[PDB]
């Protein structure tokens, strides 16, 4: 006979032979629905997904005949850890039914949200109306009503559901040999290997604390600048050394500070770079945009697209009567079938979302000869970071001038570089303390370090010590203000937006010093260099078969995440804000 | 000396690109302008030879590979372009003079029979417990997945397996007239060059 490892090899070969043939059916049945929405195409999708689930559950029941302590090879061990993985099938049937009812009741309460005025109540906006009220209103008494009404008509109902969701998810997580649900979420970044390449779940918290304490001074300077401009905007409402009110920061939750760009602008007499008119005068369409993106990706050494990409992709909105979803995605259907669904309009913003969306296809084309279970990025944040590190190289005037879009006589003074770095920072550095604070609060809630009588005493204390944001109205212990976000009511992890901004400037600062750049980092361009494509493709080809510290060493030559390449990008802005602000930096916790 | 016959190239159905048909000629007399006037030549890309010198010299042997191939995908047969074509279907040999003709077979040439779909292979590999072991082609040789691919593909991405070997096809229908592809390789003999132009 054979030993345990040869039985494991035979089982994994039998799984890999039948998984490829059955996953492409379930992916093509969903592609045929997302581009043609009828009721006949929403039934085949469910039948194919039921066939796939009934295959996967039987193979996962078979896979538990192998003890994990007998495998000596790393890749077979990695493919059996994913397959054994009991999941939520450790509770009883009543607990499972109750958890599946709670998880859809919360999403139903969030999705149907209606807020009317404390004035004349004939206006009752939906979610997409309140998101557009707070985006472009400069009134102190409109945004206060919208903020308080959304947090008292949605977050007031989710609290007795969240109080049971926490307990049921903790009981689900203490069945698979974890401690809380926070350990189940931090086990995404756990690897094992030789000396230096390992990573535990209890090291991620110390790592993100170290990175945030490294990154905080640039945020303090940016916060002081935004507060000094908002004091000019709304008079007699903001303290000259206090926190910012929560209902004035661009949108409903204060996640991105992008809509403060018309208020906190630098020296305004500089019209921006908008190549939309030059693109329309040269008669560009969707095919020309994707051909230019493929030329950019072939300039650095990555391969060209398949011939079944220009014939099956939905690169434009149809006109033969079909109803589609117009959110851009990149698909990885199976046996060398890569398609992109995108409603392309001829603009500058849809020229960057083609170089972004073809950055996922070039990643999925690189690990394509791995096993079935190991065809993913090395982390949950590796896949949307490699697509955003190559949208930084195409928005530079080094690239838009060599393509024929910008004229040859363009003026790159420093008053256009500051006006670009500020608009980058208001979307990139303004959302890191919010992400870190929300995930830290959820970890402390799931661990048991915040009892249920302090879920709002600790939310607005953390939001004043970390983010620097005060509340406009006193919220007592009957609201649930974190539960009125989309990722909290719909059960998603949020640290993948923090460990993705770090490993994007870590990628860019290593790709620009191997393309022999001379200057600041925000003017770099990795086009026309086949030496950067090799260092990129030596990371892209690994998939999920190696520990992600090894795949990070393959590009950045360091096996730890650090925020030193992020403060090298924004260094002109950090030198300019220290001259503009003076010594008004900081806030008092009140 | 004697006339070479092109009725092997001028009857039946032209096969797909992976199952290409070879037309090795030896010791006859050719007139390639008789051949290339029956078609609508849209490309005459040659290597280490000119189209004028292809129809004037005396060679020891003459080889023609012909298959059904749409002229849309004409940028994948170009030397050097690792794509699901030169890796799995047909890789041209470059240690010899060669020319690549792409035709547009007309309505009047009724002796050619139109097939149902065009076809190629998207992958041909051998499975393991560690991933996929791709089996790339050889210059001028057939794919090792030819005994599997000769069962017929009926839909897009329909695989076929026997043991460890796996292939995957891709078909799409024919619109308009037929388009072919002719790879014409010559070889120089040391003493006898008996494949001369027809005089
Ligand atoms: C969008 O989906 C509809 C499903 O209703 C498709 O309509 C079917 O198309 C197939 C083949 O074209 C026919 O055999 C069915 O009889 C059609 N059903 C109905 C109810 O008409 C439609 O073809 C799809 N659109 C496209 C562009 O393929
Ligand atoms: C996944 O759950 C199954 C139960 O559904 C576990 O299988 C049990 O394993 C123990 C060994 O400690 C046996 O004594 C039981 O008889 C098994 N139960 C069944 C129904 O087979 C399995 O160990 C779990 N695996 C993990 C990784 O949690
Ligand atoms: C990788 O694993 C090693 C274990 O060999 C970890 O080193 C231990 O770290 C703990 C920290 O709580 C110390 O108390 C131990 O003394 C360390 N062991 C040794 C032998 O030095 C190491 O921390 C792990 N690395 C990461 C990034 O998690
Ligand atoms: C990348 O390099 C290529 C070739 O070095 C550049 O293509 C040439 O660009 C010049 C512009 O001065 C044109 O006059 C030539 O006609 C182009 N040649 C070809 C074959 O297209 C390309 O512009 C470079 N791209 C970038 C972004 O630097
Ligand atoms: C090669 O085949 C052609 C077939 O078209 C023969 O025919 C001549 O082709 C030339 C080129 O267009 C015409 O100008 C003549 O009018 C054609 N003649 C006839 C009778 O049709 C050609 O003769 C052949 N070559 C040789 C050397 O015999
Ligand atoms: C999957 O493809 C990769 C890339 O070709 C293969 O990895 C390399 O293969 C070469 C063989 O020419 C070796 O010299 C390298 O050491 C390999 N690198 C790594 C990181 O493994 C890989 O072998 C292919 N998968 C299988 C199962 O063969
Ligand atoms: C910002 O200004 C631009 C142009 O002045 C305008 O189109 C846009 O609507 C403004 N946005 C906000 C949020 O005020
Ligand atoms: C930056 O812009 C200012 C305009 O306020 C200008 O005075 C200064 O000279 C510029 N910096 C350099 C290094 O030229
Ligand atoms: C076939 O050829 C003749 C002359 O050779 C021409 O008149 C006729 O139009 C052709 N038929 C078609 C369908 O092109």
């Amino acid at each position: 006979q054979y030993t345990t490892e040869e039985e494991a090899r035979r089982f994994l070969v039998k799984f890999n032979h039948e998984a490829e043939n059955l996953s492409h059916e379930s992916a093509l049945a969903s592609w045929d629905y997302n581009t043609n929405i009828t009721d006949e195409n929403a039934k085949k999708m469910n039948e194919a997904d039921n066939k796939w689930s009934d295959f996967y559950k039987e193979q996962s029941k078979i896979a538990q005949g192998f003890p994990l302590q007998e495998i000596k090879d790393p890749i077979i061990k990695l493919q059996l850890q994913i397959l054994q993985q009991n999941g939520s099938s450790v509770l009883t049937a009543e607990k499972r039914k109750r958890l599946s009812t709670i998880l859809t009741t919360m999403s139903t309460i969030y999705s149907t949200g209606k807020v009317c005025n404390p004035n004349n109540p004939q206006q009752c906006f939906t979610l997409s109306g309140l998101e557009d009220i707070m985006e472009k209103s400069k009134d102190y008494h409109e945004r206060l009503w919208v903020w308080e009404g959304w947090r008292s008509e949605v977050g007031k109902q989710l609290r007795p559901l969240y109080e049971e969701y926490v307990e049921l998810k903790n009981e689900m997580a203490r069945g698979n040999n974890y401690k809380d649900y926070g350990d189940y979420w931090r086990g995404d970044y756990e690897t094992e290997g030789e000396k230096g390449y390992n990573y535990s779940r209890n090291y991620l918290m110390e790592d993100v604390d170290r990175i945030f304490l490294e990154i905080k001074p640039l945020y303090e300077q940016l916060h002081a600048y935004v507060r000094a401009k908002l004091m000019k905007a709304y008079p007699s409402h903001i303290s000259p050394t206090g926190c910012l009110p929560a209902h004035l920061l661009g949108d409903m939750w204060g996640r991105f500070w992008t809509n403060l760009y018309n208020l906190t602008v630098p020296l305004e007499k500089e019209p921006n770079i908008d190549v939309t008119d030059t693109m329309k005068k040269q008669s560009w369409d969707a095919e020309k945009i994707f051909k230019e993106a493929e030329k950019f990706y072939s300039s650095v050494g990555l391969p060209n697209m398949t011939p079944g990409f220009w014939r099956d992709s939905m690169l434009t909105e149809p006109s033969d009567g079909r109803q589609v979803v117009c959110h851009p995605t990149a698909w990885d259907l199976g046996k060398n079938d890569f398609r992109i669904k995108m409603c392309t309009k001829v603009t500058m913003d849809d020229f960057l979302t083609a170089h972004h969306e073809m950055g996922h296809i070039q990643y999925d084309m690189a690990y394509a000869n791995q096993s079935y279970l190991l065809r993913n990025g090395a982390n949950e944040g590796f896949h949307e970071a490699v697509g955003e590190v190559m949208s930084l190289s195409v928005a530079t005037p080094k690239h838009l001038k060599g393509m024929g879009l910008l004229p040859s006589d363009f003026s790159e003074n420093n008053e256009t570089e500051i006006n670009f770095l500020l608009k980058q920072a208001l979307t990139i550095v303004g959302t890191l303390p919010f992400t870190y604070m929300l995930e830290k609060w959820r970890w402390m809630v799931f661990e048991g370090k915040i009892p249920k009588e302090q879920w709002m005493e600790k939310w607005w204390e953390m939001k004043r010590e970390i983010v620097g944001v005060v509340e406009p109205l006193p919220h007592d212990e009957t609201y649930c203000d974190p539960a009125s976000l989309f990722h909290v009511a719909n059960d998603y992890s949020f640290i993948r937006y923090f460990t993705r901004t770090i490993l994007e400037f870590q990628f860019q600062e290593a790709l620009c010093r191997t393309a022999k750049h001379q200057g600041p980092l925000h003017k770099c361009d990795i086009s026309n260099s086949t030496e950067a494509g090799k260092k990129l493709n030596d990371m892209l080809k690994l998939g999920k078969s190696t520990p992600w510290t090894y795949a990070l060493e393959k590009i950045a030559e360091t096996k730890e995440m650090d925020a030193k390449p992020l403060l090298n990008y924004f260094n002109p802005l950090f030198r300019w804000l220290k001259e503009q602000n003076g010594n008004s930096v900081g806030w008092s916790v009140d | 000396t004697q006339e070479c016959d092109f009725t092997p190239m001028l009857t039946g159905t032209p096969p797909p690109i992976y199952n290409f048909k070879r037309l090795v000629f030896t010791n006859c007399n050719y007139n390639l302008t008789k051949l290339l006037s029956l078609f609508q030549v849209s490309e005459f890309s040659c290597h280490q030879v000119s189209p004028s010198s292809l129809a004037t010299g005396c060679y020891s042997s003459l080889t023609v590979d012909y298959f059904a191939y749409s002229t849309d995908m004409s940028s994948y047969l170009q030397p050097g372009s690792a794509g699901a074509i030169v890796q799995f279907n047909y890789k041209q040999d470059f240690s010899n003079p060669t020319c690549r003709v792409l035709a547009t077979v007309p309505q009047n040439l009724t002796t050619i029979t139109k097939p149902s779909n065009y076809a190629y292979l998207t992958e041909c590999y051998k499975t393991s417990a560690y991933g996929k072991n791709y089996l790339y082609n050889a210059p001028g040789a057939y794919t090792p997945c030819l005994s599997l691919a000769s069962r017929g593909f009926s839909t897009k991405y329909q695989s076929h397996s026997d043991g460890e070997l796996t292939t995957t096809g891709y078909i799409y229908p024919v619109t308009g007239n037929l388009q072919m592809a002719f790879i014409i390789s010559v070889q120089y003999g040391t003493d006898t060059n008996s494949v001369c132009p027809m005089q």
